[PDB]
């Protein structure tokens, strides 16, 4: 239906952060979608209407710059290749900029859909 | 399961049809067709075999009309009813010893001698599986005994078969001259047995090499014509001028 | 002659192109059909009924 | 011709484990049927001994077979 | 306009295969739907002249068969053609699902293709059922009669549905008369349903190993991979070309090459090596019917894989649980077939149940529970950046 | 014959039953088997008692 | 012809349904005029260094460890059904 995370819960208790810092450290880098000079938030799926409304809703910067590292990415994995190790997505530059619109949107329809279904209990 | 009641593994040899482009030695195979024909056309059945099968590979056309010849079939109704029998043709099957399948069975204590024209495909082993049941026969080690109308024969699935030791010393008179010992002899029935299972088969190994020499080179060109049409597509520059407002 | 030629004969229309592709493949399988012949004639010596005849039926 | 070859390599010091191990056999198995009791059968160690020995000698003669 | 743009089934040819819109970077895994066709056109082309010489009958089909072989002009090719190729099918088949399930290809928009690619693959293993028994070999015999069976595990009609099949109380000649029938009829509907598996897929495209959108660099089909599927062409057909010019039952188990007598019992009585899995998992329970139900679920577990896979991102090329996971199942499928292939002996017996209860739990506790780690450590990590 | 399917030879073996020459094993009077090759007893067919006459099918 | 038909995500050339592109400029050349068999051997070699030494062990793992259970489940089932397993 949804992606799922238990991302909130162990940010409740800071020793359980704490602790799995190394770890996620570890599984990023692992992942390797900084290999390709792309960032996380491109490779979420846009194929619903909540994503789609929301990819039109950025700012026109991001936009293209999105669409330059999609191209370039593909472009490299045409040849099977990566970027030298100076040109990898810095973590400094990997930030969420997707999520929140996303979040508005999904609010706006719960929102719709909570009035949807009504009820009159006397 | 146990491994007495499962037999003891083959032995491995090397056969001249094994290799990669090499058919049969059909000296052997007529040496080995004599053998059948001298020691196991007796109860051992090999009805899918005709006359005119051995032209050309292991007898010529008049060796094998002379053979056929002696044999006498039962052909079909006279001007009256009646059967009458032939002198036997080059279109007719080698004569199978028994009528049925229950006149083995009667004749032979209570088994039934398989039939021999697909037999070494059958097997598990196939050639060396026959060779070494063949040449297999030795006397019971102690403590295993054998009732009588059954042999101790370790290559064998359970180690009992109903068989006596067909090829002895000196059986047959070789028309090449060779020494008619247990081990040439079985040798060269196994040979004559493999090509009654496959008879095709040097058609078959003549055109697989042309066949594959083709295909190669036809794979070889297409690897580089690919490569050839592919080229501006793998070769791109993408240059990203940034638009400022 | 140099290169042009070859282009202006067999490779400069449709028409002159599958002909030649035509009379090339019935030249090449007659060409892999001695080849092939005489390479398992070469194989197989001594191994053959036409090789072997002699031994048998030539002495009765 | 097999016979014989395979009796040489069965002498052979290339399979004398598994000869000794079947010598074994044959000593224990014979006292016991001897005594009256029909339970044991070491069929085993004679594979063992004639899968060796046929190795051994199957090759050599099998180039002569001509 | 182009004519080939004009005249409708000219149109219908171009628009699928000259001119459709064709991610620019899809690799050498995605070729094996023209293999398929391919393999699917040669066994139906070589089946209708294979059915020129064959007399269904149980008395008389296993000399019709040796007659084929050794008695037609090239009949042995036609034999070994259509046998290796039927096998050479499931292979392809088996390269075209894994491709699906590790880059994920299953989870919108293109979710009607999954399903009638299953149903595809049920139907194509019914169909090599009914076709491995023609022959009448003793495997062929014994092993529709140990299948066969099967349908008595329904509870009220059951044990009545077996006769029906049957036609009579055992295996006879009615039994080979509608098997070759059904065998014959089936892959025209086969055929079918693979013009609506295209059909379905071509409204939405393909998928490319990074698992985001293409709609930026696109390229025609024409030559572009009208070329690069000559080269697995020609491949598989040096494979196939050797496996039936020299090693024609190759692929084959030495109990085939014998008539089948109803009295001799086989040591094992096992089917064809790709079906092997199924039987394996099958032998597993130690009940009748939840053997059966077992054994359909096991294909009939690809439907639910949409609805249970929580992963913010779609493939496996960016999830390292994914690349581990999925390799550990392709080696218990393995392991789970050479189970299937050996006795029922004391220690193969436990080895099977193992592997049929990590078969089953890989399809239900391992993939969302990965899928929702990977998620939960991406996040955490990506929520720590700038702190 | 339960072992590999031939015709034994009844009012003989060590049991005084079915005799099965074919692998030399044995079948008891009551028609089970006792010793030899054979791993299971003989079946049993769903015949009717209909007076002097039996029907088996 | 209409019949209005629904939604998609693919379109056809020309409207593909893509977000709008800008500043995006491509080069390439002609395949008269480059040369195939270029470079192939070297970048090939370290393209398959590199996935070697890259996925590996999520490969090398489980078919090592399935191939050992494999053995030693092969070797004690001979073991047991022989003479000696029995006792
Ligand atoms: C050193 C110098 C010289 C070295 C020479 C060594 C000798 C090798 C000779 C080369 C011949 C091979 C041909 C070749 O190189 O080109 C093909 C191919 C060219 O790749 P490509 O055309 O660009 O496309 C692939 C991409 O590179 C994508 O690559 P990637 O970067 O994404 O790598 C991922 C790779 C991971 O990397 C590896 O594993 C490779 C590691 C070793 C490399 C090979 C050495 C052996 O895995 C994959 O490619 C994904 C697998 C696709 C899944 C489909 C198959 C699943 C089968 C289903 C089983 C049953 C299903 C059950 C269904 C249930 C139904 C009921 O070369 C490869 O790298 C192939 C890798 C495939 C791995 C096979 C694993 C077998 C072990
Ligand atoms: C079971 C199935 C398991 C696997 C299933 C998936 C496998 C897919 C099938 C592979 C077939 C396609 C393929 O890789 O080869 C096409 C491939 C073209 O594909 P591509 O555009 O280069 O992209 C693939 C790259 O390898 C891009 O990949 P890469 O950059 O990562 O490089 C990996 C590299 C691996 O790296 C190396 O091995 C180092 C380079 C040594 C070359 C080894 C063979 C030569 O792979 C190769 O280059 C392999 C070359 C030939 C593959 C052998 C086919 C066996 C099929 C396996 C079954 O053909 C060649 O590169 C052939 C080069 C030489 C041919 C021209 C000869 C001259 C003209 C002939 C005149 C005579 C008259
Ligand atoms: C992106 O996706 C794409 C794909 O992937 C990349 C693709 O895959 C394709 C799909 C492309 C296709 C190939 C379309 C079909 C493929 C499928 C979707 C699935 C497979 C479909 C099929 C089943 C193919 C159809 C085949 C059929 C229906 C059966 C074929 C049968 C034969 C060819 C006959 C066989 C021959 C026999 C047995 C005998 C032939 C007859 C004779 C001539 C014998 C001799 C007899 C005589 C001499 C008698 C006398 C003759 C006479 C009377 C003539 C004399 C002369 C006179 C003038 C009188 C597309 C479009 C696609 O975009
Ligand atoms: C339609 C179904 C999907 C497809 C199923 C596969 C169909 C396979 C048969 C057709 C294959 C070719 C398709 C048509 C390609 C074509 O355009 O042919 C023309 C080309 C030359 O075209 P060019 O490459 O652009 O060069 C220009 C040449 N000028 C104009 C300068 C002279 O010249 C050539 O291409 C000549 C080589 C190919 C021609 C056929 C000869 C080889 C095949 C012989 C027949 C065997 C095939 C039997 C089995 C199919
Ligand atoms: C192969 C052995 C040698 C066999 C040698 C003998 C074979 C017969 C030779 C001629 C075969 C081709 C017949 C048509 C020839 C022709 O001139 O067609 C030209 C046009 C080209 O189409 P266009 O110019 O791009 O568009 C025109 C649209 N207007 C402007 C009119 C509105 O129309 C088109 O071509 C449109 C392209 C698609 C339609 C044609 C597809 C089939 C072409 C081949 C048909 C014959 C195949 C025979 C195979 C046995
Ligand atoms: C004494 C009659 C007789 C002779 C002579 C004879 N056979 Fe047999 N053969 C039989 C019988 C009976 C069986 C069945 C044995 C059994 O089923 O236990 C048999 C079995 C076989 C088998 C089947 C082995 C198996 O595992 O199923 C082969 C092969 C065979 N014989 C080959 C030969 C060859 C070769 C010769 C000639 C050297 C030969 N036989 C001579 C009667 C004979
Ligand atoms: C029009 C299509 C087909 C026809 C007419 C056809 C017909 C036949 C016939 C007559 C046989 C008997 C072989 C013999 O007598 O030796 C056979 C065998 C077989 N067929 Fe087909 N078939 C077709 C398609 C298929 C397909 C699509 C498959 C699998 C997907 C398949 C798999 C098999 C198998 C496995 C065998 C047994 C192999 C063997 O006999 O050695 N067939 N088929
Ligand atoms: C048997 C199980 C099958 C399944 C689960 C299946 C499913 C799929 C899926 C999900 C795709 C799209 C993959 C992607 O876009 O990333 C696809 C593509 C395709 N399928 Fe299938 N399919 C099956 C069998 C077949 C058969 C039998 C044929 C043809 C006879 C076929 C022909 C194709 C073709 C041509 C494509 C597009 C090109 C390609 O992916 O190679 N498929 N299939
Ligand atoms: S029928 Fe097998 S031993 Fe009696």
């Amino acid at each position: 239906m949804k992606p799922v995370s238990l991302a909130k819960y162990i940010q409740k208790s800071p020793f359980l952060t704490k602790l799995l810092l190394p770890i996620s450290n570890a599984y990023v880098h692992l992942s390797g979608y900084r290999k390709y000079g792309l960032r996380y938030d491109d490779l979420m799926l846009e194929e619903n209407d909540d994503t789609q409304k929301a990819l039109s809703r950025l700012p026109k910067m991001e936009s293209y710059d999105r669409v330059y590292r999609i191209r370039r990415a593909m472009q490299l994995s045409i040849e099977n290749k990566i970027l030298p190790k100076s040109e990898w997505t810095k973590p400094e530059e990997d930030y969420h900029y997707l999520r929140p619109v996303l979040a508005e949107v999904i609010a706006e329809r719960k929102e719709r859909e909570a009035f949807d279904a009504l009820i009159v209990k006397k | 399961g146990t491994p007495k009641e499962e037999g003891l593994h083959f032995i491995q040899h090397d056969w001249p049809q094994s290799k990669v482009l090499s058919g049969f030695d059909h000296a052997s195979l007529r040496r080995g067709f004599q053998v059948y024909r001298e020691v196991c056309s007796a109860c051992h059945s090999l009805n899918l075999i005709a006359w005119r099968h051995l032209v050309g590979v292991t007898h010529t056309a008049d060796e094998a009309k002379q053979m056929a010849s002696e044999v006498e079939y039962e052909d079909g109704p006279d001007d009256e009813g009646n059967m009458f029998k032939r002198p036997g043709k080059l279109s007719d099957f080698l004569p199978p010893p028994y009528p049925n399948v229950e006149a083995a069975r009667a004749s032979n204590n209570g088994a039934a001698p398989p039939d021999l024209s697909c037999v070494v495909r059958g097997r598990h082993g196939g050639q060396d599986y026959i060779y070494s049941l063949l040449t297999g026969y030795t006397e019971p080690p102690a403590g295993v005994e054998v009732p009588d109308g059954m042999n101790f024969n370790p290559f064998f699935p359970g180690t009992q078969i109903a068989m006596a030791r067909p090829l002895f010393d000196d059986a047959v008179e070789f028309e090449d001259g060779t020494p008619a010992t247990t081990a040439q002899a079985a040798k060269d029935v196994v040979n004559f047995l493999h090509w009654a299972s496959e008879p095709e088969l040097d058609i078959r190994k003549k055109m697989g090499f042309q066949v594959i020499t083709v295909l190669t080179i036809l794979t070889a060109l297409s690897m580089w014509y690919k490569r050839f049409k592919w080229t501006p597509i793998k070769n791109r520059k993408i240059f990203y001028q940034r638009p400022i407002k | 002659m140099a290169s042009s030629t070859i282009y202006n004969i067999f490779f400069r229309r449709n028409s002159s192109f599958y002909a030649t592709i035509f009379v090339s493949a019935f030249f090449a399988k007659i060409g892999f059909d001695v080849f092939t012949d005489s390479v398992w004639k070469r194989a197989n010596a001594g191994l053959t009924w036409d090789e072997v005849k002699p031994r048998f039926l030539n002495k009765d | 011709p097999l016979e014989k070859m395979t009796q040489e390599c069965m002498d052979a010091p290339d399979c004398k484990e598994v000869k000794h191990h079947f010598e074994e056999c044959t000593a224990r198995v014979t006292k016991k049927v001897e005594q009256g009791d029909k339970s044991e059968d070491c069929i085993e160690e004679f594979f063992h001994l004639y899968h060796c020995a046929r190795d051994c000698a199957d090759p050599k003669v099998f180039k002569v077979l001509v | 306009m182009k004519i080939l743009k004009s005249n409708p089934f000219l149109a219908l040819a171009n628009n699928y295969m000259i001119d459709a819109p064709e991610p620019s970077n899809i690799s050498y895994f995605w070729n094996f739907g023209s293999l398929l066709a391919c393999v699917l056109v040669i066994q139906i082309v070589i089946g209708i002249l294979l059915a020129c010489f064959y007399i269904p009958n149980m008395d008389l089909a296993f000399l019709s068969v040796e007659r084929i072989v050794r008695d037609v002009n090239y009949g042995f090719l036609l034999r070994a053609f259509h046998a290796n190729g039927a096998s050479f099918f499931f292979i392809f088949l088996y390269l075209h699902i894994g491709r699906g399930l590790y880059y994920g290809s299953y989870k919108y928009p293109r979710t009607m293709t999954w399903n009638i690619g299953v149903i595809i693959f049920l139907l194509t293993i019914i169909t090599a059922f009914l076709g491995y028994c023609l022959p009448a070999n003793q495997m062929s015999f014994w092993g529709a009669t140990v299948i066969t069976n099967l349908l008595s595990a329904v509870p009220f009609i059951g044990d009545d549905l077996v006769h029906l099949l049957w036609g009579g109380f055992s295996v006879s000649n009615p039994t080979l008369n509608r098997f070759f029938s059904l065998h014959y009829l089936m892959p025209f509907v086969i055929a079918a349903l693979s013009v609506m598996h295209l059909i379905a897929l071509h409204t939405n495209g393909s998928s490319n190993p990074l698992g985001v959108t293409a709609n930026m660099d696109r390229i025609p089909m024409n030559p572009y991979y009208l070329i690069k599927d000559l080269i697995t062409i020609f491949i598989f057909l040096i494979g196939i070309n050797y496996m039936a010019f020299y090693n024609p039952y190759g692929f084959m188990e030495p109990d085939c090459a014998l008539p089948a007598d109803p009295l001799k019992t086989p040591m094992s009585i096992v089917p064809e090596w790709y079906l092997l899995p199924f039987y394996a998992i099958l032998r597993a329970i130690p009940n009748f019917q939840l053997g059966v139900i077992a054994m359909l679920l096991s294909i009939l577990v690809l439907l639910l894989l949409p609805l249970l896979d929580f992963s913010a991102i779609r493939g496996n090329s960016f999830n390292p649980f994914g690349k581990f996971f999925f390799w550990t199942f392709v080696a218990d499928f393995v392991i789970l077939a050479w189970i299937g292939g050996s006795h029922p002996e004391n220690v193969f017996i436990t080895i099977g149940a193992i592997a049929t209860i990590f078969y089953f739990s890989y399809f239900f506790i391992l993939i969302p529970v990965y899928t929702i780690l990977g998620n939960t450590l991406i996040d955490l990590n990506l929520s720590s950046i700038k702190r | 014959c339960t072992h590999l399917g031939c015709v034994p030879i009844g009012e003989a073996g060590d049991y005084g039953g079915w005799f099965c020459p074919c692998h030399g094993s044995h079948y008891d009077i009551s028609g089970r088997i006792r010793r030899g090759p054979a791993p299971l007893n003989l079946a049993i067919p769903a015949y009717t008692f209909e007076g002097s006459k039996i029907i088996i099918g | 012809g209409g019949a209005a038909g629904g939604k998609t995500y693919l379109g056809w050339w020309g409207h593909l349904g893509g977000p709008k592109q800008k500043g995006i400029i491509t080069y390439s050349l002609s395949p008269f005029q480059q040369r195939p068999m270029a470079g192939f051997f070297k970048t090939s070699t370290q393209n398959m260094f590199r996935r070697v030494m890259t996925e590996g062990l999520y490969v090398a793992i489980p078919f090592g460890i399935a191939y050992y259970i494999y053995c030693w489940g092969k070797e004690r089932n001979e073991f047991l059904n022989s003479k000696h397993g029995r006792h």
